């Protein structure tokens, strides 16, 4: 039994082993009972206004989108304290933490965007957090790594494996399955099992409310479609569930290509994979003939993961939601893009969302489109990558 | 029915069991065959086997890497299937049960999985993380094909867990020693008499005790609480992990440590 639906569809659910379950019901009540409680609505709102600095601009890109019909808005939550959207959902879940008397916070992270937001919530609010980060990913997002030290997290390497954000999950999970008592697992994406989806939805979508409210105070309309990445889900689905019932608002998901999608080296299981259980969900994955969970890839860390939240896979397969893959090498050129027309360098998770933009755009340069994009975070991180790769080039 | 069979004879000869778990395929399908025939010759009641799979979420180190060198010898669910046919052609009577993670039951359909395990002869089927909760469509097809689907009491089962275990589930109940993941080094504590009791009471399949059990004198605690009986997993697995070099020796080693374990049950 639970309070609030589990499922979107066919997918999501609670596929934990049973020891997990009275900790997930736990925190379904303690959510349920502080989204009723106006004392904490005003601490999480005083804290995203006055700590993370919301509401975050919503930018209008007049250079990149020169000669076309195209009107490009990007929603700048790299502008966020922390530098993204996964500041935002952290600050509830270690508000709920507090109300259900934790002392500890077990995070997973990737691009360590999701470390370092658990990292400084800990800091701020008095919690003892240790994060599990991919072995390849504390070298490729090795910025991260030295920012949750410094704030006084634990950082600890996944060799097994792919050695990245799969496998930190993993970790994450087993050590939560013991330590469950004492310690929050402050998930970082709209995945996992119940009640997770639906809590990082509710602690994100003050991203698409903003931009809905800031579009009409700028055009006097909603936006023809809204085009977020999609490595778990939270910043897509923080973008979209307030357009979710205005039906004429396109919901554009850009998962990660890869090398491309004939090669098998990607992370786009919405439209390549087939559904499974796993990390708690069911959800489709990219899994072998027999079931075994696939290693995913993508020159973002922040996407590569073999799976996708459930209520993605369920907003496509109504067609309320498109999904369309971009590869490293459309990412990359939207990154430059950005930094050198724009003078915004974005994360390159962010950049699947820019490049399918920008497709757009040049696809149908006639065609009259009012287009908001998540920029979903900042690129300092990212930036000994891109520079190694354009060198080696 | 060869758990049912099993505890009416522990029960006429005053004993508990004791069931170890291994992993199928590991260190290589040959060696896992003659490990198994090794884990039965020296006094296993019943069999606990784990199907190689890439995340096994409840599994910590040691077992983690029996499926890493399970999968290094090229180990799939068929090759599996097909080391469980040899397994019941030369023992008929012993329960067997398969460690199963979700996805691997549901892959390409749960019925289908559950008939195969009917063909082959084995007795039941536990899949870690499906809680009671999401168990329907697993428990009915396990029935649909006589097979027990095994469910976890954890030590802070409530009063509506227990009757849901009782009610679901066949063959045994998992009594879990602790929270956690699999490991011999992570002891955990005897078994709780008041979950014990309770499962009586409500007529649930009779307990075995798992997580942690790494020692004779556990297994003697575990019976004397008025468990039905014991697994064990990482104590047996780091005895092949230890002797990977020398297999005439892991073989030794594993008969004269289930043998002792075999004992303590008796006590
Ligand atoms: O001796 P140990 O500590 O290695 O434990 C042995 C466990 N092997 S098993 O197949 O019984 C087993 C049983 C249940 C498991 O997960 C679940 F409880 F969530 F369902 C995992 C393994
Ligand atoms: C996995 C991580 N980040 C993902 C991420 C993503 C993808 O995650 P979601 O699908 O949950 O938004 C998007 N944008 C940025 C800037 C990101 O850092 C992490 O920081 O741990
Ligand atoms: C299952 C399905 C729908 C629900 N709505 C509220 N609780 C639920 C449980
Ligand atoms: C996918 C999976 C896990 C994640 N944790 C934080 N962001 C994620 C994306
Ligand atoms: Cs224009
Ligand atoms: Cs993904």
């Amino acid at each position: 039994t639970t309070l609030l639906n589990p499922y979107f569809g066919e997918f999501g659910g609670m596929y934990v082993p049973q020891i997990l379950m009275p900790a997930l019901n736990q925190l379904e009540e303690a959510f349920v009972s502080a989204q009723k409680d106006p004392e904490f609505q005003a601490q999480f709102a005083d804290l995203l206004k006055n700590y993370a600095g919301r509401p975050t601009a919503l930018t209008k890109c007049q250079n990149i989108t020169a000669g076309t019909r195209t009107t490009l808005y990007l929603k700048r939550e790299d502008l966020l304290h922390g530098g993204a959207h996964k500041t935002n959902q952290v600050l509830g879940q270690a508000l709920l933490a507090k109300r259900m008397g934790k002392s500890e916070i077990i995070a997973e992270t990737g691009a360590g965007q999701h470390g370092v937001a658990s990292a400084l919530a800990s800091a701020l609010l008095g919690l003892k957090c240790r994060i599990y980060m991919g072995a390849k990913d504390v070298e490729r997002q090795s910025p991260n790594v030295f920012r949750m030290r410094l704030m006084g997290a634990e950082v600890i390497p996944v060799h097994s494996g792919s050695a990245t954000l799969k496998d930190a999950c993993n970790e994450a999970l087993r050590d939560w399955s013991g330590s469950y008592e004492t310690a929050h697992y402050m998930l970082g994406t709209a995945a996992g099992p119940h009640p997770y989806p639906t809590i990082v939805r509710e602690f994100q979508r003050m991203i698409g409310e903003e931009t809905k409210a800031q579009i009409l105070d700028k055009e006097g309309r909603l936006p023809d479609a809204v085009i977020a990445c999609v490595g778990g889900g939270s910043n897509a689905i923080g973008m979209f569930a307030d357009f979710i019932n205005d039906t004429s608002v396109g919901l554009i998901g850009v998962e990660p290509g890869g090398h491309g999608i004939e090669t098998g080296e990607h992370g786009a299981p919405l439209k390549h994979g087939r559904v499974g259980i796993y990390f708690g969900m069911k959800a489709p994955m990219m899994q072998t003939a027999d079931g075994q969970i696939e290693e995913s890839y993508s020159i973002s860390a922040g996407l590569d993961f073999p799976s996708v939240g459930p209520q993605h896979a369920y907003l496509n397969s109504i067609g309320r939601a498109d999904y369309v893959s971009i590869t490293d090498d459309e990412a990359l050129e939207a990154f430059k893009t950005l930094c050198r027309h724009e003078g915004i360098i974005p994360a390159l998770e962010s950049s699947h969302a820019l490049a399918h933009a920008l497709k757009m755009m040049r696809e149908q340069p006639e065609k009259e489109q009012l287009l908001v994009v998540n920029l979903s975070g900042r690129g300092d991180k990212d930036i000994f990558t891109v520079h190694d790769i354009l060198k080696a080039r | 029915e060869r758990y049912e069979n099993l505890f009416a004879q522990l029960n006429d000869r005053r004993e508990g069991a004791f069931v170890p778990f291994v992993t199928l395929g590991d260190p290589g399908i040959e060696q896992s065959l003659k490990i198994i025939d090794t884990l039965i010759d020296a006094g296993a009641d019943a069999l606990e086997l784990g199907v190689p799979f890439s995340d096994p979420l409840a599994d910590g180190p040691t077992i983690q890497n029996a499926n890493l060198r399970a999968f290094a010898a090229g180990v799939t669910p068929a090759q599996c299937f097909e080391m469980l046919a040899l397994i019941r052609e030369k023992h008929p009577t012993i329960p067997i049960g398969l460690l199963m993670y979700a996805n691997l039951v549901f892959n390409n359909g749960i019925d289908a999985f559950y008939a195969r395990c009917e063909q082959v002869g084995v007795d039941s089927v536990l899949v870690a993380d499906v809680p009671v909760e999401e168990s329907a469509p697993f428990r009915q097809a396990a029935l649909r094909h006589n097979i027990a689907p095994i469910f976890i009491c954890p030590p802070n089962a409530d009063d509506d867990l227990l009757r849901q275990v009782a009610s679901y589930g066949r063959g045994y109940t998992y009594l879990l020693s602790r929270s956690g993941v699999t490991g011999a080094e992570n002891r955990g504590a005897l078994p709780l008499h008041h979950l014990i009791e309770k499962l009586k009471e409500y007529h649930a399949a009779p307990a075995l005790q798992g997580f942690g059990i790494s020692s004779p004198e556990q297994v003697s605690a575990a019976v004397r609480a008025g468990a039905a009986g014991a697994i064990s997993g990482s104590a047996i697995v780091k005895i092949i992990e230890k002797n990977l070099a020398s297999p005439k020796q892991m073989l030794a080693e594993l008969r004269s440590f289930v043998s002792a374990m075999k004992a303590a049950s008796r006590a």
